[PDB]
């Protein structure tokens, strides 16, 4: 009697600690490189944030009027997204981000600021709704007159809540000291900025910028994270944009940076720019920035895990 | 490596489409060829195994810390880009070494299985045969296709049907 | 004769390359979960700030009075510590934090600064000792008279030591424009700071921050470390606070945070704020943020090592 | 995987509280059953070999880049949670690999040192017996206590012996 | 017939699974120990910059007047070199040092501002050439007379380029508001400057610095990236150093920093500040922080990859 | 552990230098000592393929995210430093263990060899020959140099020298 094993006329070449090359019966793909090019989101609370920029839905310009208090599992940011109307931007843009995307969504809140003969509706026409507005949760504060002039003011706020609020002002930068004057009067102006945590300080910083929204002047955003029960206080005496409503996240999400559609059809938790990766790989070679639950990224495109013995053909 | 696949055996069975080891014999009777169980069983339940090992759920969530509409600042920037670099050269390199290391172990896996199927019909045979040496056994008794069936479900008696192949 | 291999009736599942729950002989385990809640410090110059704050050991409020000179293996800081009496804090905090850390304790050293007719012991009920005084190692530098001016100073100091001395100054933020010239007279006050490798300048910022301590007032601290002979320069007019004595690093040391008591009858070399690690084990799934010498953090809670043969029971 | 334990051998003695391997026959003088010290000795000193080499003193010391009193700016802090984590999914995968490869290791020498023991005693007496199959030896010539002792501690006169079960 | 195996009388121990200090037949080196003490160089668009400091290629004080349009593949900083004459320094100098490192030289192109009944000719003894001159990339901007005042300029530059333009400027900070003022004039002097992308603005901080090069004025170097058919606007009125010629990255390179001498009889592609490491062994104990392609730094010196069976001798 | 090398085998031959494996033996013509090619080239083949893989070339640039003529800010200094010391950490750990790893497979290697060149002069003299115990065989037929030269290149006539060691 005699006895041998099986075999096939076409094998499988895969690597071992000692050949390269050698043929077996079956062997099976270790590393994924198929991508599905939609964001798989079957199952969870989604925000596509289109032309709002994750930033814009704290500070509110027309593209994020519909974000200002959202809820989400899952929150994605778009090319076309624009954290601005008024051309401006936030110190520490990435960190709050950072924040933002993984907050669950936002809940608003009054911080109740009231104000004794100043302005309060500055507007502009690079914010447009009905007419010329402004940022939605925020006050264009104003020197009373078409010149005037701007009392050193103080208001201030407390976190009477559980969570840790997100505090947000505004500097603005005019387009000279020309039309520093005209909106709040002449003099350095400072604006202070504290609480049990905090300290910083600030002062304009007018001069001519190139024209963006067909605008010169800037807004500087800047921001903290002010605790429950701590107090933060601003005093301040003019190039100010004074924050409406406070924010607090919601609880816990993934964001993500994405150019494809959006599909319910389908259920992913690792993504990337270009789509979602549904695999059960240990490894992938698809984006190495990939986020969510994936495989680890490899440089090797593939590595062939032996399933079967030998193939020895006759 | 244990000798047996790609050993002093020759070659495999390309017609063999039951399972992995099995028995081809000659005796009177005409011709038969056929698969064993339990060894191309173990060698699946095995290999089955380390797949199964190996297609894992990471409840291991990353966020970005990195921006493509806004590149972040420099720095923090190339930092971030090194320190993902350093990662992908060792999960590109565990990745080579447990391919390697596994494959090699799955091959000599399905010899070990081999030469254990062997080496257990050379012992159900105490003496009424004898090895060629090419993985196929002469017996000295002519047995027949109810005794060829009687070894492959392991019954053979290992001493009646003796001398017949003894004195021989 | 015959021959067979031991078993037991009781066996330890353990994991393989290929199985999942196989039954061996005798495991052990490879994963330390043993924490021991005291920090044991047998053998080592230990340094427990309690109620001072690491970066207060370098300005001296009350708190860090006995810590102003302190030698040490391994630092403790403590959930109760200050580094502020009167309010205020440090720029890049957390950098100068790493560095006393592992500096082996501090040595002092007077600057040797003399002033030209001005006041000289500023001081707070904020800072209490014998009555209200102010920072140890700091000097509050005021207008000589109740509100007078402040003449453009310069002092400067030079590292003849072999080793690079820590240099620290404070600049004032008070309640108001008001008060800032009661203490150092009218006029945009201004302080630069260089070396030959430092480059930096400062203003102050009046106004009202929310009450710490009782007081509305902060002091910006900032540091720099200067060279063997090299030399720095302290150009200033006001809202000043000076350095009195500099800070040389004494050698090497640890520096951890916890919550649970000393023990000098335990040895460990592993530490982190729930105790001390002692273990031979290769991991341990008890911090991730565990520091000293410690076995790799791993999520697995067991991993059994195999130290047997299968068992086979009849 | 060698064949022995958990292999043609059905299973182990939960009596054998001796050593790893060992012997028990059946001659007419009764009963015994001993271990073999140097088969045992030789899985104990290599086991051992494992555990001296995974308990070890990195002399490497690693400092707090982190503050839990006082939390570190959000961007640099994500950073270093991010690479943590990073480390931390490399650690894991090591561990549990190394586990894994070692004990595989682990299990298939303890078989080797088996069959190794076995295929020597086979080969001691070069024909004065035969194999049955189970990993038990049929003498053909009724060895004695003086001479089953004479076994384990490898003496045997391969020839001394031999036509008395030779001739049966 | 008998049958054994080769071995040798002296083995070479190697570490096991199991055991440690096992004699093999034959052993090898997995870990590099040796270094070439120069910068293997053969091949490769070489650049030492000696006394020319990186970020000097940019300003181009004069150690680096011959390197003010150079092109390479591979970049080498030395220890002697400087960035500057005028003492002064960069913002964020380390990310643009790496940005320079990688750009495979530079190509520079001029700006084109043109100025409006000013001085443009500032110099100092401390950049010497024929006699007492500036930065050659740059304009040492300056109030017509000699005293005289600042007219609140603007320049602006378009990067009618395919490719981001480098943009640097400088901001002076000189001995006192007495010289600041027959420089510049009086009045306190803000240089505003951005893009559609960038935001800041800048006031200087005249006083007293120790004194580098003989002189105890500093210039606060600044830079920005501009892009692809963006606009970048200086509105400025006096401590202003004008940008004359632009810089643009050339392709690519490594840069490095070394004390070694560079040698085109060898090629290397993993270097560190002592040499070059040539090797094809996985891993190296020389340098942690070798750059470029080399073998992964490990704590161990040797480790011994078998070659060969167990030696048994006799 | 396959136990022929270091297991029954009580060493090796210092003089043999023509190859890892040899034949040594002993019958009347006076004395011989050759090597075996296919068996030692096959041990070689294999160790060779082993070095090829660990020897590479990762095109892989690294570029400095570090200054030491002018070190960086302390805090992303620290976290750099940190980060390097943990990848440090990872490939130490990685290379002892694949160095480890590989020399225990490589030794197991060696041995599998000499005993899968062993159990195939074994299965060459069907039974004209017995197994000692030591690596050697004792052939009862007195095989002559161009017999045993016949044994060395595999061609003995398993059958043909029967008989005359059979009887005996
Ligand atoms: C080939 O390998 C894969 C392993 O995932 C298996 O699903 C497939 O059935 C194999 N084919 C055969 C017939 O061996
Ligand atoms: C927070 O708010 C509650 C309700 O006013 C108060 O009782 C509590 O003391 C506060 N927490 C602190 C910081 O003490
Ligand atoms: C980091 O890497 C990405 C690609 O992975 C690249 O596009 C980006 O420019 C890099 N960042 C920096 C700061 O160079
Ligand atoms: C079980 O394993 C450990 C290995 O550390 C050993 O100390 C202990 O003696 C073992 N028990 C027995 C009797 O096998
Ligand atoms: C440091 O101090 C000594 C003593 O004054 C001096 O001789 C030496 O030159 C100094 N070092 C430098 C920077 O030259
Ligand atoms: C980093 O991780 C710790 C826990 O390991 C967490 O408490 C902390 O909030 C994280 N830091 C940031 C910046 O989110
Ligand atoms: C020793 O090992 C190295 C492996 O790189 C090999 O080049 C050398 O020839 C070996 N020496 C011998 C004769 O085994
Ligand atoms: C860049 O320059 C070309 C040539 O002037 C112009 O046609 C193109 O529109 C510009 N790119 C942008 C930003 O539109
Ligand atoms: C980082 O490590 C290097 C040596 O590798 C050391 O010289 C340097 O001081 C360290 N950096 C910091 C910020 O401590």
């Amino acid at each position: 009697i005699c006895l041998g094993h099986h075999a096939v006329s076409n094998g499988t070449k895969v690597n071992t600690l000692t050949e390269r090359g050698v043929e077996v019966v079956n062997a099976t793909e270790t590393v994924e490189r198929t991508n599905i090019p939609r964001i798989c989101s079957k199952g969870k609370r989604t925000v596509d944030l289109g032309q709002c920029g994750l930033l814009g839905t704290i500070t509110g310009p027309p593209q994020c009027d519909q974000f200002l208090e959202f809820s989400a599992d899952l929150i994605i940011e778009r090319r076309e997204g624009s954290d601005v109307c008024y051309p401006g931007k936030f110190v520490n843009e990435e960190a709050l981000r950072q924040i933002l995307r993984e907050s669950g969504g936002i809940d608003k809140e009054a911080m109740g600021f009231t104000y004794s003969g100043i302005r309060t509706n500055g507007a502009t026409s690079a914010c447009r709704r009905s007419g010329s507005s402004f940022y939605a949760e925020m006050k264009w504060l104003l020197s009373n007159t078409d010149n005037a002039a701007f009392p050193q003011m103080t208001k201030s706020y407390k976190n009477t809540r559980k969570s840790p609020a997100l505090i947000v002002w505004g500097i603005h930068h005019s387009v000279s000291t020309a039309e520093q004057t005209k909106l709040y009067g002449s003099g350095n102006k400072l604006v202070t900025v504290g609480s049990s945590n905090y300290q910083q300080s600030f002062v304009p910083s007018p001069g001519a910028r190139p024209q963006v929204n067909g605008q010169s002047g800037r807004i500087d955003f800047h921001w903290l994270m002010l605790n429950p029960n701590d107090t933060v206080t601003f005093s301040f005496n003019g190039a100010f944009i004074a924050p409406d409503r406070a924010s607090f996240l919601r609880g816990k999400s993934m964001g993500i940076q994405s150019g494809v559609q959006v599909d319910a059809n389908c259920e992913g938790d690792c993504y990337h720019s270009g789509g979602t990766i549904i695999s059960n790989l240990p490894f992938q070679n698809i984006d190495s920035r990939a986020v969510g639950k994936c495989p680890r990224y490899v440089k090797q495109r593939s590595l062939l895990l032996a399933t079967g013995m030998k193939n020895v053909p006759e | 490596l244990f000798g047996a696949i790609a050993g002093f055996i020759e070659n495999g069975w390309e017609g063999l489409i039951d399972g992995w080891y099995g028995f081809r014999h000659q005796n009177a009777q005409g011709e038969g060829t056929a698969a064993d169980y339990k060894s191309t069983q173990s060698a699946i339940d095995q290999i089955t195994g380390k797949l199964n090992r190996l297609i894992e759920k990471t409840n291991q969530q990353f966020e970005l810390i990195d921006n493509e509409f806004n590149e972040v600042e420099k720095q923090i920037g190339n930092v971030i880009n090194w320190t993902r670099d350093s990662i992908t050269e060792v999960w590109s390199y565990n990745a080579e070494l447990l391919v390697a290391m596994e494959n090699q172990h799955t091959i000599d896996l399905a010899d070990s299985e081999m030469d254990k199927l062997y080496e257990r019909v050379k012992r159900q045979l105490r003496e009424n045969a004898e090895e060629d040496g090419t993985g196929c056994f002469e017996i000295f008794h002519k047995c027949d296709d109810d005794c060829m069936a009687s070894i492959r479900n392991n019954t053979y008696d290992h001493s009646k049907y003796r001398e017949e192949a003894m004195q021989n």
